[PDB]
RNA sequence: GGUUAUAUGCCGCCCGUCUUGAAACACGGACCAAGGAGUCUAACGUCUAUGCGAGUGUUUGGGUGUAAAACCCAUACGCGU
RNA sequence: UUAGUGGGCCAUUUUUGGUAAGCAGAACUGGCGAUGCGGGAUGAACCGAACGUAGAGUUAAGGUGCCGGAAUACACGCUCAU
RNA sequence: GAUGCCCUGACGAGUAGGCAGGCGUGGAGGUCAGUGACGAAGCCUAGACCGUAAGGUCGGGUCGAACGGCCUCUAGUGCAG
């Protein structure tokens, strides 16, 4: 395990790491509902800012 | 009519078939290289199969030609036919096997207007 | 076990020749070494100080340094595939004069007296030694040396 | 595109050497020596017939 | 363009010309040489005494064993005399550097002392040149002049001429003769086993004026 | 169980595949072992050397 | 048989076309495939095989460096060409007048050389101007100075970096690099 | 992608490139780092020598905004002047108007020494400087204002 | 002339595998279909392509939208200098 | 920059242990392993010779009563074995 | 069709292994205003053609609703164990 002139890394990965990942694909839609949330505030809020 | 062409040589006709796809239905004649630590096909004891290699290949000048002397140019249409109007002499058209009868008659009829030989007339007739 | 000192296997290679034990003479001390000198390297079993490795035994090579007692010699050595530079450390009493050298030097100047006196003599002349030819013809006389024939002899016992 | 081999070919050979045109009109594959008188000596045959 | 022609034809002429009187001077060099070595025998004879011949200057050299099995030093000698296959051969200029190295190949060459007649039929059947890095037929004196003209060398037969007598560039013109690549001998060796010394029998090593028939029959 | 101990069979021929190569020389050689005192001298000398060309 | 001296079928190891799939780079490529062919001038030769080399091959000239270089006697007024790119350099102040050949300009390169009353031309319209390199001044970049040739040739005594990925105190000083922790390299 | 690998090409040869003999096991070697002392310690020294042992004095709780200090060098420098500027405050090489450079605000803790600025005079706020930096930023006729 | 079946002459052990050495009195294989084994990820080395170049990296986020796209962007931060 | 390998084995010559071994262990080279082809009936390693696909010629080693392609060739002797 | 065309010379054994150019499969973007109930796909076929080969193409039979060529993208992509 260890061989050739590479550097030596430390790639934490020893726990169940898979267990918990965690894949932004909501960073779209949690832009989109941020935006509709500061619209439903503006208007509730109206004319404050 | 045809371009005057060499004797097309044919270095070797017979199919290469894989070994042992005569002794087991399991083993198709589709060639592949016996890879084996011992097989006497790979090390090429006298009186087995022989292998494909390049040495075989075919003359440039011949290679692809039918015994007629024409390239054949798969064709679906009218307007695949007339791709070939001015390669009468190199090349023959042949027919799509998924083309409709009645679709065969027309290309067909064209075919012989501009003098295209059809390598498959008689199909679906 | 096995054994793989820095002398093993040097029994005879380091003996003194036979009647020429003991002081080394004074020439060995008033020679002089300059950089750029190629030397031989014979190890002295007498003189302890300055040994060469018995691998350079035989070895011949250049002074690359000159120190009070000693010279730096480059020797390369093969090691696998491939010459490292090896640089001995080495007292004078192991070392020689390489007379390859010498010998070479005197061709050189011969050379240049030859080309000199061939161009002021107003002709061309071959420098280039060449390798030993095969004989010219040649007619050999009987006079008073008639051949004399000689045949195979039986065998006898002693 | 074919070499032609000049010890065959006539015409091969006169192009690389214009005097085997010569050489075959003169004859000199063919040509005699001129004779002479010379006898070896006594020596030269009393060893040569030596036992 | 009629004097384009004119004058390469002008200029071809002169070219064919000088050949045709160094051919003739050659002619006259060998025979001459020939009979001169004849009367020094008949001389020498008549005299009581032995006319011991010069020293043969030239050796033909043909590899007779292929290329496996042989050891590292044999193997090298080979190759630095440009005999890297059954049946190939050169010419050789004997010193004793180069004699020295004949005894080291000594099991796997036939080799010996070729005559004119041998040399004019290898080049002329068999001769090819190297013209950067290639293997060129010898088919027109152009193509000698074109890489030998610097050391004199104008035509085949001036080629043979250096090869032959050993000239001061014999080097430069036998390196340019590709290796001669001979057939097996048209009758065969003339002894059921090659793999020994001619002497014993077989076909190895020096077998001096025998290397003539031998060539002759690969050829 | 018992194996082979040592052999060189093989070894010089995989020596010879790149070849033994001869050292490779250069002009001008690393003044590394020479003597020190000759060594800071040359320094002062080339100095001169070259205040003089100049 | 034939006993080989050499590897037989041994590719030459030289690029004889870039690998790169640029369009204009292929049509620089026909141009100086052209000349190399049908002038005896040694400078298409050269810059045709520098067409081909990889970006590593091709290390970037700074403007101070051309600079520097028609500072040699007799080169004032030489057309300066480098099969690659030019980039800026604002520790020069003066930069003298002159045409660069180039590949690539930088913005910044390109505005030092015009803003001196320079000119910045393409390897064609170098083809025009001097079809036989006439009176050209081929520079190359540094090639040895890239961060990956630090780490070539590790080994004891060599003085060559590590590969390392973070440096500091606890990051490879220790037993190997100095005396008191075992030994030195 | 997976059509450009080896693995396509190794379809049908038996072993995947990986050997008869040898074979492609599991963890042989051991995992990781493993065996950094003992099977492997030749390649730790050849490639990775320093890497066992201490070294050098802890600190605890380090912050490493104490240590910020980014260097410039005086090579640089003017291109801390906005490039229209620039041109003008070189050709008019004043006592009486030098340009200030604020090396704080472009980011910058120390200036060193490397290499020649134009002999024009320049007023230099910074942090820290070098001895040399100074030299020659006064021997173009230039100060240093330290500030923090 | 091709193909195919057969005949005749000569030749032709059973593949796969481990092994110095397999036709082996070494192991797996009665047959056939279908399924069936170097993958994805984090961080990396060399090499190559591409963009820009003493810089570089829009996508944490904001703006916008024909709405998980495309388009635009400040301050930082990372690596480099 | 990276793969595989890090069980070897045989022949000639040099050579150690051993009564010896198709045994154990070294040296130099060539091989087999990784290699078909002609020969040695047969055979990993011997002899010849190393191999793209074909045609013609010539040969190697080994052969030419018949099996079997090729002289029941030529020549001088020797040998008769219940 | 300059990645083309052409001239010249040499060379060709191969396990483990390396690299290269290709063939084939599911799905994606583009295109052929591609094929198709007047028969798509599949299957059978000692019938034909092309390719050294992976494979491709055509005819005949069976059948009933979809499917292909080319330029690219992508992988749960090729079996005798
Ligand atoms: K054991
Ligand atoms: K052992
Ligand atoms: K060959
Ligand atoms: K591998
Ligand atoms: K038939
Ligand atoms: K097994
Ligand atoms: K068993
Ligand atoms: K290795
Ligand atoms: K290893
Ligand atoms: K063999
Ligand atoms: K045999
Ligand atoms: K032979
Ligand atoms: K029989
Ligand atoms: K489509
Ligand atoms: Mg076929
Ligand atoms: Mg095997
Ligand atoms: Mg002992
Ligand atoms: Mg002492
Ligand atoms: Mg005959
Ligand atoms: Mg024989
Ligand atoms: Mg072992
Ligand atoms: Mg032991
Ligand atoms: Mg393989
Ligand atoms: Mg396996
Ligand atoms: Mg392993
Ligand atoms: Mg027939
Ligand atoms: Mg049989
Ligand atoms: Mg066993
Ligand atoms: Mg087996
Ligand atoms: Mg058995
Ligand atoms: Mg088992
Ligand atoms: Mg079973
Ligand atoms: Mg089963
Ligand atoms: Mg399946
Ligand atoms: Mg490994
Ligand atoms: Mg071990
Ligand atoms: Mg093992
Ligand atoms: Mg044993
Ligand atoms: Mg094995
Ligand atoms: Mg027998
Ligand atoms: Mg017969
Ligand atoms: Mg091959
Ligand atoms: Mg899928
Ligand atoms: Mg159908
Ligand atoms: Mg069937
Ligand atoms: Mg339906
Ligand atoms: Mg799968
Ligand atoms: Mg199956
Ligand atoms: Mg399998």
């Amino acid at each position: 395990a260890i061989s050739k002139n590479l550097p030596i890394l430390k790639n934490h990965f020893r726990k169940h790491w898979q267990e918990r990942v965690k894949v932004h694909f909501d960073q779209a839609g949690k832009k989109v509902s941020r935006r509709n949330a500061r619209a439903t505030r503006a208007a509730k809020i109206a004319p404050r800012p | 009519a045809s371009l005057p062409h060499p004797k097309i040589v044919k270095k070797h006709t017979k199919k290469f078939k894989r070994h042992h796809s005569d002794r087991y239905h399991r083993v198709a004649e589709n060639w592949r290289k016996q890879k084996g630590i011992d097989s006497v096909v790979r090390r090429r004891f006298r009186g087995n199969i022989s292998q494909p290699k390049i040495g075989y290949g075919s003359n440039k000048k011949t290679k692809f030609l039918s015994p007629s002397g024409h390239k054949t140019f798969l064709v679906a249409n009218v307007k695949d036919l007339e791709t070939l109007t001015m390669h009468t002499k190199t090349y023959a058209a042949e027919i799509a096997h998924n083309i409709s009868a009645k679709n065969r008659v027309v290309i067909l009829a064209r075919a012989k207007a501009l003098g295209i030989k059809v390598t498959n007339p008689k199909g679906r007739l | 076990g096995k054994s793989h000192g820095y002398r093993s296997r040097t029994r005879y290679m380091f003996q003194r020749d036979f009647r020429k034990h003991g002081a080394v003479h004074l020439s060995t001390y008033l020679k002089v070494y300059k950089v750029g000198d190629i030397v031989d390297i014979k190890a002295n079993g007498s003189i302890q100080k300055g040994m060469p490795h018995k691998f350079y035994q035989g070895k011949t090579g250049v002074v690359y340094n000159v120190t009070k007692s000693s010279v730096g010699v480059i020797i390369n050595k093969m090691v696998g595939n491939r010459y490292l530079e090896k640089r001995l450390n080495l007292r004078v009493e192991h070392i020689k004069h390489s007379k390859c050298r010498q010998e070479f030097l005197e061709r050189v100047k011969a050379n240049a007296a030859k080309r000199a006196e061939a161009k002021a003599q107003g002709v061309a002349v071959q420098l280039k030694r060449q390798p030993a030819q095969p004989r010219e013809s040649r007619i050999v006389s009987t006079e008073g040396n008639v051949p004399q024939t000689l045949a195979p002899v039986p065998y006898e016992t002693f | 595109v074919l070499k032609k081999n000049p010890l065959k070919n006539k015409q091969v050979l006169l192009r690389l050497n214009p005097y085997a045109k010569v050489f075959a009109a003169e004859k000199l594959g063919s040509k005699k020596a001129e004779k002479t008188g010379t006898k070896p000596a006594a020596v030269f045959t009393e060893t040569l017939k030596h036992d | 363009v009629a004097a384009e022609r004119a004058a390469r034809k002008a200029a071809n002429k002169e070219k064919r010309a000088i050949i045709l009187e160094r051919n003739a001077a050659y002619q006259k060099e060998y025979e001459t040489a020939e009979r001169n070595i004849i009367q020094a025998k008949r001389d020498a004879k008549a005299a009581g005494s032995y006319y011991v011949e010069a020293q043969h200057k030239l050796v033909f050299v043909v590899r007779i064993k292929g290329i496996n099995k042989i050891p590292p030093k044999p193997r090298k000698v080979l190759q630095l005399l440009r005999l890297t296959r059954i049946n190939s051969g050169t010419f050789v200029k004997v010193t004793k550097a180069t004699l020295e190295l004949l005894k080291l190949i000594e099991p796997y060459v036939a080799y010996g002392y070729p005559s004119y007649s041998t040399i004019r039929q290898l080049v002329y059947k068999r001769g090819f040149g190297k013209i950067n890095k290639q293997r060129v037929p010898l088919s027109d004196n152009a193509i000698i002049e074109a890489n030998l003209g610097k050391y004199g060398i104008l035509s085949i037969d001036d080629l043979i001429h250096e090869i032959i007598t050993v000239g001061p560039h014999f080097k430069q013109a036998n390196n340019f003769l590709w290796p001669f690549k001979l057939s097996n001998p048209s009758g065969g060796w003339g002894v059921p086993r090659k793999f020994k010394h001619f002497i014993q029998g077989g076909s190895f090593g020096n077998r001096e004026e025998f290397i003539n028939k031998l060539v002759k029959s690969m050829n | 169980a018992k194996s082979k101990n040592h052999t060189a069979h093989n070894q010089t021929r995989k020596a010879h595949r790149n070849g033994i190569k001869k050292p490779k020389t250069y002009k001008y050689p690393s003044l590394k072992g020479v003597d020190p005192k000759f060594r800071r001298n040359h320094k002062h000398a080339l100095h001169g050397t070259a205040k003089a060309l100049a | 048989g034939i006993d080989h001296t050499s590897k037989q079928h041994k590719r030459s190891g030289h690029r004889t076309a870039p690998k790169s799939d640029n369009v204009y780079l292929k049509l620089l490529v026909k141009l100086y495939t052209f000349l190399a062919r049908r002038t005896d001038a040694p400078f298409n030769k050269v810059v045709l095989k520098a067409l081909f080399l990889s970006k590593i091959n091709r290390p970037p000239v700074s403007v101070s460096r051309i600079a520097r270089a028609l500072k040699q006697e007799g080169a004032a007024n030489k057309t300066v060409v480098v099969v690659g790119t030019v980039t800026d350099d604002a520790r020069i102040f003066e930069f003298p007048k002159t045409t660069v050949a180039a590949l690539r300009f930088t913005a910044g390169a390109r505005a030092k050389i015009v803003k001196a009353g320079g000119e910045c031309i393409t390897l064609d319209q170098l083809a025009v101007r001097a079809p036989k390199g006439q009176n050209t001044l081929i520079l190359r970049g540094p090639r040895n100075s890239r961060e990956a040739v630090r780490h070539f040739g590790m080994g004891p005594h060599k003085g060559k970096a590590p590969r390392i990925l973070s440096t500091g105190r606890k990051f490879e000083r220790a037993r190997g690099r100095r005396r008191s922790k075992g030994f030195k390299v | 992608p997976s059509r450009f690998t080896k693995t396509r090409k190794h379809r049908g040869h038996v072993s995947a490139g990986k050997g008869r003999i040898g074979k492609h096991r599991k963890h042989p070697g051991g995992r990781g780092m493993a065996g950094g002392q003992h099977h492997h310690r030749i390649n730790m020294d050849k490639y990775h020598p320093g890497y066992f042992g201490k070294v050098g004095m802890r600190y605890f709780h380090k912050q490493q905004a104490h240590f910020w200090k980014p260097v410039l060098n005086l090579d640089k420098l003017w291109t801390l002047i906005p490039e229209d500027k620039r041109d003008q405050y070189l050709k008019s090489a004043s006592k009486e108007t030098a340009p200030v450079i604020d090396t704080l605000a472009a980011g910058y803790g120390k200036i060193l020494g490397k290499g020649r600025i134009p002999n024009v005079p320049v007023i230099v706020k910074a942090r820290f400087v070098s001895k040399l930096a100074e030299e020659k930023i006064r021997a173009a006729g230039g100060v240093v204002e330290l500030i923090a």
